[PDB]
DNA sequence: GGAGGAGGAGGAGGAGGAGGAGGAGGAGGA
């Protein structure tokens, strides 16, 4: 896991200083170290030469040179991906989710989006033997439809106690996009005191739609999508989580495209493309990764969660 | 706010 | 290659002043001798008199007057083009990836920036022979999308020995702006120890969009990146590297933009517009270059990387 | 042209001096007769009285007294101007490129600002029955895109030996600020030798953006940039070169500002603004001239250099 | 800091 | 430095 | 032998970024 930022203390930092990392939403060393100088400038108490100092000694307590590729095939052939309940689903991202990285799934309404956001909350407290991340659940919801026994039911599947896998989903619901980001720095607090695997906002971009109506409130848009994204980038890298969110569609004027520009769109490393099959079916194309070729899986959302096309 | 119950640490889910 | 700046002392500079320069990121006789008078000053222990001195010396070592075209024409007719992988793609650029100058390929997601530079980060390992720059790779990303698996699968298709070239990509992770021009620094300490024909920059704007994110931080992100396109251009005239920056788009208010304003427009050579074609076949365009005309071409990411459109 | 400085031998100077006044960067009666008394005692061994006698016997080998506009009409109606090989461009510019002057092109990249400069660079070696200078091309380079193969493109289109041609291109690479002018100081000692018709540089402002990177060292850039333009101005009115130098642009805040300030802005007697067509037809714009209206032409990068719209 | 691995001179692919 | 194909005079191109 | 005093003079720009939005029936016959 991350070093918790009271290690500083041990390095030259004064505790009352690293209090004033601590509002700012730094509570590891790696924020404080993946943080430009700007960003502590900011902070109240924090001067030009305190945010040297506090750098410099980051710097010292996480790695941030150059290694080889040798050793990141190394390092990554160790990542975790979690199982999506689905043997061909699976197949098709190679693994499952995959952990440290932004995973965006869209598509129509009913293409189960929110169903396997609901079969990855739970089977990401699997072990890691049977597929798992063996974390706690984050489910940031903007949309209201987070039902817990949904959960319930891709526990039995699994054959977990639902008391406890219900024990292991933190919830909570965003109301605009100011609240949207503002629960992402409760996250990181407390993403240091208990282990999470997996972190849903689901949708991302179901608020921006309408906090942001205007014409000319287009650039504010995206650019308070972007620094909710680079926030997410920042819990994947800090924690090591895997970041799932959701994303509506549109329709193309001259047949569905994801909303949120080419912001979404270049932020997300793997990008999920959700159909609608036939009957309980539904079928997922990769629609951009940077290892995983563009092809196709069909799963189904069934009475247990996303499992494989029953029939 | 964090809830009591959030705050406490990842157990692992037992066998039903 | 370029002279260490261990030379200087062979001409009348005192080693403790040569240890100076080696802080304040010199560590080739050329990068004392392109630098200015104003940049050596700056530094604590160096004089007025002894950057007079130094850069005198260095002006020995290394020519820094006028010649001829021809001389120009004959010097540049044995440069190094690194092969792209793709006889339509190479055609296009009338011989490959051409080394000493800045090349910049901006698109849409999935087009292919991340897929060209993984192809390129191999294939630059390639004897000349085979149309390569017989060099290491060196691959800074701020996106977190280096797939060592990718580079496996361009080595196979150049029958190379995959553990070997991953022995020969150098790979850093950039997490701010800040911390992207300080790998640029040890990036100049490494190129004199070992040679190295390429480096990669994935995305060199990426994290500029979210750093400064104020309407009045607009001159001071333009600033700090023509301060790292400079430094980029150093690196290429110092080395002959081929420096290969990617960049994101935007769309048209009044159809698609790269980012990074006219900083990045005039400092870049050439410039790859990259679009989304058929399937996995894609289309880049000469968008800007001092020699080459604007055209087209076809090329496809395949599983052994970007190749020729299979078809 | 101009007098070589050792005719100030045959009127009184000491041959000491004269070598003094060789160091200093004089090699021409011209040259020293424009220079102030002041510019002549910060010479080493010049004293007062030194630089009294030798401003006084230059200015009797140069004419600095009062004509009628009449002489001057006369003699400014055999001037040369330096074809852009553009018949609608030349139309433009009332016969092409005025030697004596400084001439500024600016845009957006890829407007043409290398293009131009690549044809005006084969195009002043023609005879002035063809429309050219009859001299030598003397370029200048701050960015690192001079490519011989443009000028060897614009040669067959002329039907010149594109190896005389690359003979008569003397090429520089300036890597700062301080070398910028420095070249410019070899240039005078090199004028004198053979005889030139133009002098490019490309981009003059382009390395100063980043050299003087601070808020302060504004005063300090400005400063520097006049000095460098006022010994552009004396290489003009000491050899009658056309002196050409580009500029790049950069956004409205409050569409498309060339960079420089009011100093570049005064100190050019022409500045052409250079807009984007379709395909590879270009707009030039008078922006500034004492002479011409401000009209606009469209011309065209063509594979034989810059010439007129192919449609 | 700079990898032990990443300090070595570039040695030549061999084939595979 | 001064090349010495530099320092040579200008010679007029040839029709080629 | 002795016995101080007199201010003044401005200047120098630069920097882009940002998508999204469906919809609409019809037409007998051997
Ligand atoms: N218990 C269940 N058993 C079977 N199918 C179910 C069950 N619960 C929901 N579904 C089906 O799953 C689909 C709902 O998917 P989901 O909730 O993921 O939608 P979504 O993609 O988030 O859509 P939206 O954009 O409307 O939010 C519907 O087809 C619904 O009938
Ligand atoms: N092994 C593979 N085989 C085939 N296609 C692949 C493979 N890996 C990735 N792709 C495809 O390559 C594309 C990804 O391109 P790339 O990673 O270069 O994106 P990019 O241009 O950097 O995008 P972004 O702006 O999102 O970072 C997708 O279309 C993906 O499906
Ligand atoms: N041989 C050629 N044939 C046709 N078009 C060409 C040729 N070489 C370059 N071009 C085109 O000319 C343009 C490049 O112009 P140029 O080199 O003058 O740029 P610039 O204005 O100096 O730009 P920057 O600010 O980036 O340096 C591009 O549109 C390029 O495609
Ligand atoms: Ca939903
Ligand atoms: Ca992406
Ligand atoms: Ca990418
Ligand atoms: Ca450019
Ligand atoms: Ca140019
Ligand atoms: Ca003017």
């Amino acid at each position: 896991g991350p070093q918790p930022i009271s290690r500083l203390e041990q390095c030259g930092i004064n505790a009352n200083d690293v209090k004033k990392l601590e509002e700012a939403g730094f509570h590891t060393v790696e924020a404080v170290a993946y943080a430009p100088k700007k960003e502590l400038i900011n902070i109240k108490g924090i001067s030009e030469a305190k945010a040297d100092k506090i750098l410099a000694e980051a710097a010292k307590l996480v790695p941030m040179g150059f290694t080889t590729a040798t050793e990141f095939h190394q390092r990554r052939s160790e990542i975790i991906q979690i199982t999506t309940g689905s043997k061909e689903l699976d197949k098709l991202l190679q693994g499952g989710i995959e952990t440290g990285s932004i995973t965006e799934m869209f598509g129509e309404f009913r293409t189960g989006k929110t169903q396997i956001c609901h079969t990855l909350a739970v089977t990401c407290q699997l072990p890691i033997d049977r597929g798992g991340g063996e974390g706690k659940a984050m489910y940031i919801d903007t949309e209201g439809t987070f039902r817990p026994e949904r959960l319930l039911a891709v526990a039995e599947r699994y054959g977990l106690s639902g008391s406890d896998v219900l024990d292991n989903v933190a919830y909570a619901r965003a109301f605009n996009t100011d609240h949207q980001t503002q629960l992402l720095y409760q996250a990181s607090a407390m993403m240091v005191e208990s282990r999470y695997a997996l972190l849903i906002v689901d949708s991302a971009t179901a608020l921006y739609r309408t906090d942001y109506s205007g014409r000319g409130e287009l650039s504010a848009r995206q650019m308070h999508l972007a620094r909710f994204l680079r926030m997410l980038l920042r819990l994947a890298d800090e924690f090591g989580v895997a970041v799932v969110i959701t994303n509506q569609v549109v329709a193309q004027v001259d047949p569905k495209k994801p909303i949120g520009g080419n912001i979404i769109a270049h932020a997300s490393t793997t990008r999920l493309y959700l159909r609608k099959g036939r009957g309980e079916t539904r079928i997922c194309k990769i629609y951009d990764s940077p290892c995983l070729p563009e092809a196709e899986a069909m799963f189904a959302i069934n009475a247990d969660g996303v499992g494989d096309a029953k029939d | 706010f964090v809830s009591p119950a959030a705050q406490k640490a990842f157990q692992p889910p037992r066998s039903c």
